């Protein structure tokens, strides 16, 4: 499952974690098994304006 | 006190049962000893812990 | 006030709507300890210290 968030929001992507994104965008199960990968894409996603 | 043996058996049984009932109201390290209170105050993860 | 003189306020004898506070969306952290962030709109307290 791929998506984009803010860096400060990477914490919210975790089982049993409460937050706006984790609750209304992408909620993981409490017994989730897997692995979360997050990598910065500022140079490829940020443009002036 | 002529029936001391029978009275003692009754007392032991009653005291064990009362000790169990009293032990039903101990925290054991939880926030509270009331299961309804835990359920109404906490969300699934820490509720189950 | 400053942290070493943190201001304290007393809340009682009123109806607290925590849904609006939780949905303000302007709070960086809303860390609730001992009680859940949700399910706080149906609980009753003798006191609230702010």
């Amino acid at each position: 499952d791929s998506f984009v968030i803010r860096g400060d929001e990477v914490r919210q992507i975790a089982p049993g974690q409460t937050g706006k994104i984790a609750d209304y965008n992408y909620k993981l199960p409490d017994d989730f098994t897997g692995c979360v990968i997050a990598w910065n894409s500022n140079n490829l996603d940020s443009k002036v304006g | 006190s002529a029936l001391g043996k029978l009275q003692d058996v009754v007392n032991q049984n009653a005291q064990a049962l009362n000790t169990l009932v009293k032990q039903l109201s101990s925290n054991f390290g939880a926030i509270s000893s009331v299961l309804n209170d835990i359920l109404s105050r906490l969300d699934p993860p820490e509720a189950e812990v | 006030a400053s942290v070493y003189a943190w201001n304290r306020k007393r809340i009682s004898n009123c109806v607290a709507d925590y849904s609006v506070l939780y949905n303000s969306a302007s709070f960086s952290t809303f860390k609730c300890y001992g009680v859940s962030p949700t399910k706080l709109n149906d609980l009753c307290f003798t006191n609230v210290y702010a």
